[PDB]
């Protein structure tokens, strides 16, 4: 899963995909936090 | 950056007054340091914490985490 | 204005947060004008050469006159800027720093 950069559309995008936003087109994607969270110990 | 829950030096909790605190000053135009003292703020250690506050909360909250320019 | 080509050669205006997070360079581009004569004429010798206006290129009536010639950077908030004009909302908008 990834996220838009202006109006934060959710879009998945494969490994051959082309980066590009589909409602608007941009070129700056994010990621989107790990949704299961995962419990850890600071050692 | 939100109103620190406790007092650095004396332990004690000035969190929650900085709401109330905002009222006296501009619904009752009182001055400040009576305002400080209607709250039982009387070691000047609380008067400091609220008094030097700067509320940065109020200008990341007209923003987004994505997209600022330089 | 500033404005930058892509790889697939589509255009589109730069702005700094573009430049900033894509490791780009915040310029513009120059145009001049350019004209062109030729002069001929008959190598007497002895004879000082005369020469005469035949061949005069200059496409001022046609934006195909506008030779490109390079690219030039733009310091921030100057005149030609973007940012020049903008207002609070259009910084946070735009996302600049007031």
């Amino acid at each position: 899963k990834y996220i838009c950069a202006e109006c934060s559309s959710k879009l998945s995008l494969s490994r051959t995909d082309a980066v590009r936003c589909k409602d608007c087109g941009h070129r700056i994607l994010l990621k989107a936090r790990t949704k299961r969270l995962v419990q850890f110990e600071a050692r | 950056m939100i109103v620190p829950v406790r007092c650095f030096s004396c332990g004690k909790v000035v969190g929650d007054k900085w709401e109330s605190y905002l009222n006296l000053l501009q619904e009752d135009e009182l001055d400040e340091g009576t305002a400080l003292s209607r709250l039982g703020l009387k070691r000047y250690c609380c008067r400091r914490m609220i008094l030097t506050h700067v509320d940065l909360i109020e200008k990341f909250l007209r923003y987004n985490p994505l997209e600022k320019r330089d | 204005k500033p404005m930058v080509n892509e790889s697939d050669g589509v255009t589109h205006a730069l702005y700094p947060q573009e430049a900033r997070l894509r490791n780009l360079t915040y310029s513009s581009g120059l145009f001049v004008d350019v004209k062109k004569r030729t002069y001929e004429a008959i190598d007497v010798p002895g004879r000082e050469l005369k020469y005469e206006l035949i061949a005069e290129e200059s496409e001022d009536d046609s934006e195909s006159g506008k030779v490109f010639i390079g690219r030039l950077p733009i310091m921030l908030r100057s005149k030609n800027c973007y940012l020049s004009e903008a207002t609070e909302s259009d910084l946070y908008k735009l996302k600049e720093c007031p």
